[PDB]
């Protein structure tokens, strides 16, 4: 009948409509994989300020400068599980 | 009927052949969407794995909290007046 | 004959339906006109009272009658009056029939200080009077967080209250690092490292830990537990 001419307007729109969507991941995942390599990158910066900061030499003479006191063998007391 | 319904009859098949193998129909939607489902998943991590590094880092500048735990882990030091215990199998 | 009978009986009938219909129309006619008045809230309410909903449903103005007052915008209205509210369901019925269904969250601790926290993460706010009576852990940590120090608050406090502790304070920083809080002031100070590893040793550390609390004569002050197989502990004069 004349119904089929109907359904055509409708898969139309839905063609234009999931076209349309689709556009629009796309500019997202070609968005989401720039965001991941910038957070890599700000992650091997992060790790190389830790060992500059995590650093023993700079760790224990703060360390020392708060009051602390390296462990000593005889001040420790010992438990068997 | 004979060509006067089923011309565009057909042409409907064709449109449906072209919903789902489109060059942004369904198939492609399905596609990219679990791309997009996989990849800003894996991003969230990322970035609580880099913020909570971040959260480290902005501690031992100025912050005392969390240089304290680097000095009393791996250092084993301990502070004045603390009975040092510890646990052997 | 019949027809005149019929036609008489026809119009006798008919007659009567246009004055019922007329004045049972009136019933309904001026009766559609009236601002909807009375509500019955149904549904569990512990924290809301019934003068929360009129006062919170009255705000948005002129109190409206049954097709001309939007129930979306009540139940909108309803759910940022009231932080505690989990989904309102304004519905209207007839004239006079403000049925607002209400559900409401169920605080089992008390996310940093003015929020609370129920059992499925959600976060919501209750006034400190109408909760003050129930006591409940205090959990603290950084904001979106809120169901992640959940997980640890149960999961190191099914550890911690197996061996009869009590679990008063869980707080976490933005670093992941821990500091838990027992009875009577006893301060656990733990770190980013593995918790529930930590957790378990204290545990087992506990008997000498106080072994050795009444044998000066000192309470527990806090016990420093960032180590590895160690545990620096504090001590402080009991009052």
């Amino acid at each position: 009948p004349l119904c089929l001419f109907i359904c055509i307007i409708l898969t139309a729109v839905t063609v234009v409509t999931t076209a349309h969507h689709t556009r629009l991941l796309t500019a997202q995942r070609e968005q989401l994989v720039l965001e991941r390599d910038a957070l890599d990158i700000e992650w091997r910066n992060l790790i190389l300020e830790e060992n500059a900061l995590g650093d023993h030499s700079r760790v224990e003479r703060i360390a020392t400068e708060k009051l602390q006191m390296q462990h000593v063998d005889p001040s420790q007391e010992n438990i068997v599980v | 009927m004979g060509k006067l319904t089923l011309l565009l009859l057909a042409i409907l098949v064709w449109l449906q052949y072209s919903l789902w193998f489109g060059k942004n129909g369904i198939h492609d939607y399905t596609r990219v969407n679990d791309d997009v489902a996989a990849q800003q998943a894996t991003n969230a991590k990322l970035k609580a794995r880099n913020d909570q590094l971040f959260a480290a880092i902005d501690d031992l500048n100025g912050g005392q909290e969390a240089l304290e735990e680097r000095a009393r882990n791996e250092l084993s030091m301990t502070r004045p007046g603390e009975t040092f215990y510890r646990l052997v199998p | 004959g019949t027809r005149l009978a019929g036609i008489l009986f026809l119009l006798t009938v008919l007659t009567t339906v246009l004055v019922s219909g007329w004045v049972v129309l009136g019933w309904m006619e001026d009766a559609q006109r009236l601002p909807l008045s009375k509500l019955v809230l149904t549904g569990e309410r512990h924290y809301t009272r019934n003068d929360d909903i009129r006062q919170s449903i009255l705000a948005l103005g002129e109190p409206g009658t049954f097709m001309t007052q939007d129930v979306n915008i009540i139940q909108t209205q309803i759910e940022q009056r009231l932080p505690w509210i989990k989904q309102v369901s304004v519905r209207k019925q007839w004239p006079d029939e403000l049925k607002i269904h209400l559900v409401e969250y169920v605080p089992i601790a008390r996310w940093n200080d003015q929020h609370m926290v129920d059992a499925e993460g959600n976060t919501f706010s209750v006034p400190p009077e109408r909760t003050s009576k129930q006591v409940l852990p205090m959990l603290y940590g950084p904001e979106g967080s809120a169901n992640e120090v959940l997980q640890g608050y149960r999961e190191m406090g099914q550890m911690l209250a197996k061996d009869r502790f009590t679990l008063k304070e869980a707080a976490m920083t933005a670093r992941r690092s821990w500091q838990l809080t027992l009875n009577n002031d006893i301060k656990l100070n733990l770190g980013r490292g593995d918790t529930m590893k930590r957790l378990a040793r204290f545990v087992e550390l506990y008997p000498v830990l106080q072994q050795q609390a009444q044998t000066d004569g000192k309470r527990i002050s806090y016990v420093d537990l960032r180590y590895d197989s160690g545990a620096a502990v504090g001590w402080a004069p009991l009052p």
